């Protein structure tokens, strides 16, 4: 087993890889494929921030809990089930929309199945690639360029943006003119991936420019 | 004061 840990302070981070090394349970920095385990920080009723690691874990189908596993663990002093401690939401998406264990138990039909994927433009605080992992993760092919779009029977084609990382550029309003995919922002990645349901594109469509 | 990490909100 291998985990990593998300929202903790270096004190929290500490005692995890005692606990860790205790239980011969790998405990990394980053996030791989081999892991297991992600530990999230949670209020008391398992609800967490989105973190980079909370999104990928979600996306490989892998244990999404709460930090109160290890230290309700420590106090009863027994390994205890990681089922009872899944987080069950978080602050954007739902306090109980419970897509972790949804993403646990559903990785045979995937959120992204036959959806082809440009991660187009510059992005804050979560590089190309690893949005480009994520949506590999849940099922997508990607490519690097909008000219590179298949546009066959298999697949289906988006153009996913973070327009307010462009500031002053307007351009990501001109993708339609270069590309007949629907183009809609990070946002419906992310809201998707959570809750472990393909979210419809309306709300997340960005107005483009004749 | 939690993590580095950022976070994604709405």
């Amino acid at each position: 087993m291998s985990m990593v840990v998300s929202g903790l302070t270096p004190e929290e981070f500490m005692l995890v890889y005692k606990f860790a090394r205790k239980h011969h349970i790998t405990l990394t920095n980053l996030i791989t494929e081999e892991t297991t385990h992600v530990v999230m920080k949670t209020d008391a009723e398992f609800v967490c921030e989105r973190t980079l690691k909370y999104f990928l874990g979600i996306a490989g189908g892998k244990w999404v809990v709460s930090y109160f596993w290890v230290t309700q663990s420590i106090k009863e002093r027994k390994m205890l089930n990681e089922h009872d401690f899944e987080v069950r939401g978080d602050v954007v998406n739902g306090r109980n929309h419970q897509g972790p264990k949804r993403a646990r138990e559903s990785q045979d039909r995937k959120i992204f199945r036959g959806l082809e994927i440009c991660c187009y433009g510059p992005f804050t605080n979560m590089p190309t690639d690893q949005l480009e992992w994520m949506v590999q993760l849940c099922g997508a092919s990607v490519v690097k360029e909008l000219s590179s779009f298949t546009l066959g029977t298999g697949v289906h084609p988006i153009v996913v943006v973070q327009p307010d990382a462009w500031t002053e550029d307007n351009g990501f309003h001109a993708i339609g003119q270069m590309c007949e995919a629907p183009v809609v922002t990070r946002e419906w990645v992310l809201d998707s991936v959570a809750l472990y349901q393909c979210q419809e594109l309306d709300t997340y469509l960005i107005p483009q420019i004749p | 004061p939690g993590s580095r990490s950022p976070k994604f909100k709405s």
